[PDB]
RNA sequence: ACGAGACUCUGGCAUGCUAACUAGUUACGCGACCCCCGAGCGGUCGGCGUCCCCCAACUUCUUAGAGGGACAAGUGGCGUUCAGCCACCCGAGAUUGAGCAAUAACAGGUCUGUGAUGCCCUUAGAUGUCCGGGGCUGCACGCGCGCUACACUGACUGGCUCAGCGUGUGCCUACCCUACGCCGGCAGGCGCGGGUAACCCGUUGAACCCCAUUCGUGAUGGGGAUCGGGGAUUGCAAUUAUUC
């Protein structure tokens, strides 16, 4: 039976797969990982230190929905609100270097590739680990 | 039958006076498993009767002005409160809620246009539909100002609101008003 | 031829674009064409809003201007040296036209 | 005069270089669609370019 | 061809063409009784057709 | 000293690393075109720092331009700044080069107060 | 009511009075175990989770903002 | 999550030049000296490698100077070039983070030096008046009345 | 649509697609005997909502609010 | 008879009609997927094609034209049993919002909207016009319209999931919206296209909300005023701080 992403609940399913970059580390981690403040609006750079990690479970999930996206879309998916503080809040986009970071990133363990318009989507050995994963956590979740 | 909530069967609740049997919309007719139904229920008078209790609760919580999209917010602060009840006390939440209702309603009010002396002049009973209307208020407004900078947060604050309201025991927000508006009512009677 | 010849047209008043285009429609079944009929896109309201007063005193009245801008286009897989003739002989000078090749 | 200093502040950006169209005004224009014509005109106007008080 | 006007601005272009020329024909021709125009537009061979009261002057 | 740098070095080092030592808005600035009025100012406070006998303040200098920065190159100099109604004198130091001639002329006498007369019910 | 300010892991002497009394009645949450002996809040629910480890106290809700706990079974 | 207080938790401390409390998270109690704000805070905390969900009472003594030497000597302990505060200094140029009664007199420089040129924004300063453009027509009331 | 006004577009369309099939596939006199029940309870199952919203005027912040008067 | 109403636009209903390669939906043929011991018409796909002329049809979805539909119509109750009102059934709808708007009036505002204008003033050391700099912001105070808050019906970090109006490259006029790849922590920058537009931005991956973590009732991880330093963008010029 399945077992796809979309029978599986996409909370639980990006922290499952975001161990498995934790377990088979060869993601390649930009030195900054530790100071981005990620995506401007927000401050107080994220607390858990893996935030790479869940980014890259999380950027890798979201291009398997909706494929052929590249770096601006990434920054508008991850866009939160900006409190501009005395001024009304507004809508603010993520930081591009963390997402043209993790895009590369997934091209160095070959999950994504470049294609013939705009965008990178996944291979098809690339969505085969993610339907991996979402068999696990499910028999997991399941049981 | 209903399982609201996946429990809490609707047919073991009983209403004492007989004013409520015909207002008190818990029974199975009305029986939903959620408090949320955008039914048009005040778009017409007499509506608000028939809308079931427990959507008329989760929808007077959401009002402070801050909150007022919070719908489904409301629903888990009477859905989480409604297990701190059934995990105090054992029995329905369900009962306790119209106990809480009918114990708290208030019936006497003051209401004039002459030289009022304290409220009012003439003291005036209530309808049965302000009296369950202002008493789901009381109710509101009793677990709004205790969670406001209480440690303990609106589940629980609305929970010891109900069942002080429905045993009696004046230290309930709710039923302190209530008696207080009676007796005004009979000193200017 | 045989070109997939396309027609198009535009105006902002509806009464004109309904008879003109069926003017075209049925000129090309009285010439037996293999004809796409009338494909009707979203209309375009322009929504222009002015002070409505040409001083500053008034009570915060505004005037809310509009302009429908309707479009449609008609296909045909005929020869365009037999077409230029009844797509000429409709004229309704309320109207805007544009041709196009069956390669575009 | 003379020509090196007669127009030597730039009527580039800015309400220097935008108008009106038929009465020379720099106050309360209307660019959209590229009316470039200011409130009080285009209200005079109206019917003719073909804005409608529909509703 | 090369640089074409957007159709929105296009009827407006339209439309900001005969509120002018009826501006002008009104200061033109008042004492002739203009009684209003029509412009009677084709795709190349534009018309513009006078409802003067004495056309005769 | 300047940012740690003194003013020996500041005379005589070029403009494409003095955008460094500047803050971003000047170093932008003379990133950008350095236009011909200014260029004479320059010029003519130069023409008046060799007129200055030695030990000597060179003379008065009036200008209009008070949005331009302030350059190592005509320190020590007396500068006329148009604020409006008169020219301003400004000495010059070396603790501006990061600043403006405007900057130092002040444009408005600042109000002492007034009683209030009609209004302010 | 002004401040209470004072509590710092909780220690050994109230240690021994929670483990006994907390799980001897049905109402507990973050906020209530933060009332009733003294504690702030952070800890509560350091605390109850140490307890729910343990197996002696029972998690009905497990929620965000409620996390409700009761007692075991009697008898 | 002791059976005891821990015997060397330090309820008050005495870093640097004040007395930060010691009931409070790490991240947030360090923050309390001049010159740090909740992101210096936590970079800083993980150059030391030291876990955020510990207080700063517990904080033993190795941990008290590893923090101290991460702070004043940034540049060296791979702090990035933009998170300094005195980035460019007016009069030295190192790209260094002042953080002390240091920063309290560093700013009085500032103050002192504008007001030695006579500039407008030191003018402003002097007579007490908003120095970066803002408009005094109906705010600012509290300060003189 | 947002989140609730999809979650009720949801049970809403299966309603009506089952008692479409119902009616079509199989005898309705079954479909007759499912559409009593889920309209003795939650009308809007097949009733689809007519209210979508009202514009906004230009005297106040939105439809039927205005601008605080001031006039002292 | 004018005004009200009627009227026009708009919103809701039509699985009824006319049509959709600039909207698509199913069916199909694939291609990758996954459980596979085999299942198998298992399901995932906003991945591909199905008008280079069938390799399939159709309009349910979207769009917009013609229409129809609602009228106190039906049922009861009240009412002179009149005009109507109340309740109920069936119904998408039993009062959707606007636009227009009479007789007139007001020393209402507008000569600073106009090559609309009477009269007066000025007209070469200009009250014409241009150029440079300042000002319209300037602060012992009072008032109004607002925004942000005074928090744990909450902030913080992380994740999941959703819209609708409408705009977009220029008479003047140079100034458009922008995908994608790369560099930068951001601000941004650099190449590389697309779009005069139901074609590209854009399936408009919006916020709130939702689901996990930390805080713990402390002017606190609220609040973000004032204030220092640094970096970019616009412009010919950013100081009195343009903006970020
Ligand atoms: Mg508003
Ligand atoms: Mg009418
Ligand atoms: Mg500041």
């Amino acid at each position: 039976p399945g077992v796809t992403v979309k029978d599986v609940n996409q909370q639980e399913f990006v922290r499952a797969l975001a161990a498995f970059l934790k377990k088979s580390g060869k993601l390649k981690v930009p030195e900054w990982v530790d100071t981005v403040k990620l995506a401007k609006h927000k401050e107080l750079a994220p607390y858990d230190e893996n935030w790479f990690y869940t980014r890259a479970a999380s950027t890798a999930r979201h291009l398997y929905l909706r494929g052929g996206a590249g770096v601006g879309s990434m920054t508008k998916i991850y866009g939160g609100r900006q409190r501009n503080g005395v001024m009304p809040s507004h809508f603010s986009r993520g930081s591009k270097s963390v997402a043209r970071r993790v895009l590369q990133a997934l091209e160095g363990l070959k999950m994504v590739e470049k294609d013939q318009d705009g965008g990178r989507k996944l291979t098809p050995q690339g969505q085969r680990d993610l339907d991996r994963i979402a068999g696990q956590v499910a028999a997991a979740n399941k049981k | 039958d209903i399982k609201l909530f996946g429990k809490w069967s609707t047919d073991d609740v009983q209403i004492n006076d007989i004013s409520l049997q015909d207002y008190i919309a818990v029974k199975e007719k009305y029986a939903k498993y959620l408090p949320h139904s955008a039914g048009r229920y005040a778009a017409k008078r007499f509506r608000k009767a028939q809308c079931p209790i427990v959507e008329r609760l989760t929808n007077s919580m959401m009002m402070h002005g801050r909150n007022n999209g919070k719908k489904l917010m409301t629903v888990r602060i009477v859905k989480h409160a409604f297990e701190i009840i059934h995990l105090l006390t054992g029995e329905n939440p369900l009962q306790v809620l119209v106990n809480a209702i009918i114990n708290s309603g208030p019936r006497e009010d003051s209401t004039r246009i002459g030289r009022a002396g304290t409220v009012r002049r003439q003291a005036v009973d209530v309808s049965p539909l302000r009296r369950v209307n202002q008493a789901i208020w009381l109710l509101c407004t009793g677990a709004r100002e205790a969670a406001f900078r209480n440690i303990k947060t609106i589940a629980e604050c609305l929970a010891d609101e109900l069942i002080n309201a429905a045993k009696g025991s004046s230290n309930s927000y709710a039923i302190k008003k209530k008696d207080e508006l009676e007796r005004v009512a009979k000193s200017n009677r | 031829a045989i070109h997939r010849i396309r027609i198009t047209l535009t105006s902002r008043n509806v009464k004109s674009l309904e008879k003109v285009c069926a003017d075209l429609i049925r000129g090309a079944k009285e010439k037996n064409l293999k004809v796409k009929g009338p494909v009707r896109m979203p209309t375009k309201t322009l929504r222009i809003t002015t002070r409505k007063t040409p001083c500053g005193e008034g009570s915060k009245t505004w005037d809310r201007f509009q302009m429908r801008i309707h479009k449609r286009l008609i296909d045909l897989h005929s020869p365009s040296e037999i077409v230029k003739q009844i797509t000429s002989i409709s004229i309704e000078p309320g109207v805007e036209v544009e041709v196009t090749i069956a390669d575009a | 005069g003379h020509q090196q200093l007669y127009w030597s502040h730039p009527r580039k950006f800015g309400q220097g270089s935008r108008s009106c169209r038929v009465c020379s005004n720099r106050h309360g224009l209307i660019r959209k669609y590229g009316l470039n014509m200011c409130r009080q005109c285009f209200r005079q106007y109206a019917k003719d370019i073909g804005f409608i008080k529909l509703d | 061809m090369a640089v074409q006007i957007s159709k929105k601005r296009k009827f407006v272009a339209d439309g900001i063409f005969k509120a002018e020329l009826n501006e002008f024909l009104t200061r033109e021709l008042a004492e002739d009784g203009y009684s209003g125009v029509e412009v009677r537009v084709t795709p190349t061979r534009t018309e513009i057709i006078i409802l003067a009261t004495r056309t005769q002057n | 000293t300047y940012r740690g740098v003194d003013l020996d070095q500041l005379l005589d080092m070029s403009y494409e690393q003095l955008m460094q030592l500047y803050s971003a808005r000047q170093r932008r600035r003379l990133n950008r075109g350095l236009r011909r009025k200014q260029h004479s100012l320059l010029k003519r406070l130069r023409k008046a720092k060799k007129e200055a006998p030695p030990m000597e303040k060179p003379e008065v200098v009036k200008t209009h331009l008070r949005d331009m920065i302030i350059l190592p190159e005509m320190v020590g100099s007396m500068v006329g700044v148009y604020n409006g109604k008169t020219f301003n004198q400004v000495e010059i130091k070396p603790e501006m080069i990061g600043h403006y001639l405007g900057e130092f002329s002040i444009t408005y006498k600042p109000v002492k107060h007034g009683r209030p007369g009609i209004g302010a019910t | 009511r002004d401040k209470l300010n004072n509590l710092v892991l909780f220690d050994k002497a109230t240690y021994d009075k929670l483990c006994k009394e907390v799980p001897n009645y049905k109402l507990i949450t973050p906020a209530v175990v933060s009332e009733r002996l003294k504690i702030r809040g952070s800890l509560a629910r350091a605390a109850l989770q140490e307890l729910l480890s343990k197996g002696l106290i029972k998690l009905v809700s497990k929620h965000r903002a409620q996390v409700i706990y009761t007692r075991n079974t009697k008898g | 999550m002791s059976l005891v207080i821990p015997e060397k938790f330090q309820h008050i401390l005495r870093v640097l030049n004040t007395n930060i409390d010691g009931r409070r998270k790490i991240a947030f109690a360090i923050t309390a000296i001049k010159g740090v704000g909740r992101r210096y805070a936590h970079v800083v905390l993980r150059k030391a490698d030291i876990d955020l969900t510990k207080r700063a009472g517990e904080l033993t003594e190795d941990e008290v100077e590893r923090v101290i030497t991460i702070m004043q000597n940034p540049r060296q302990y791979k702090i990035p070039d933009w998170f300094l505060n005195r980035q460019k200094d007016v009069k030295d140029g190192k790209y260094s983070q002042v953080l002390a009664n240091g920063l309290d007199n560093k700013l009085r420089e500032d103050l002192e030096r504008l007001k030695k040129i006579r500039a407008h924004r030191g003018l402003r300063h002097f007579w007490g008046l908003r120095v970066r453009g803002q408009h005094t027509k109906t705010t600012g009331r509290r300060g003189r009345t | 649509g947002g989140h609730v006004a999809q979650i009720y577009a949801i049970r809403q369309s299966i309603s009506k697609a089952l008692v479409a099939y119902y009616q079509k596939y199989v005898d309705e006199a079954s479909k007759k005997e499912i559409k009593d029940i889920l309209i003795q309870y939650d009308r809007t199952l097949l009733v689809a909502d007519p209210r979508r919203c009202e514009s906004k005027k230009f005297g106040g912040p939105g439809a039927r609010a205005r601008y605080q008067k001031s006039y002292r």
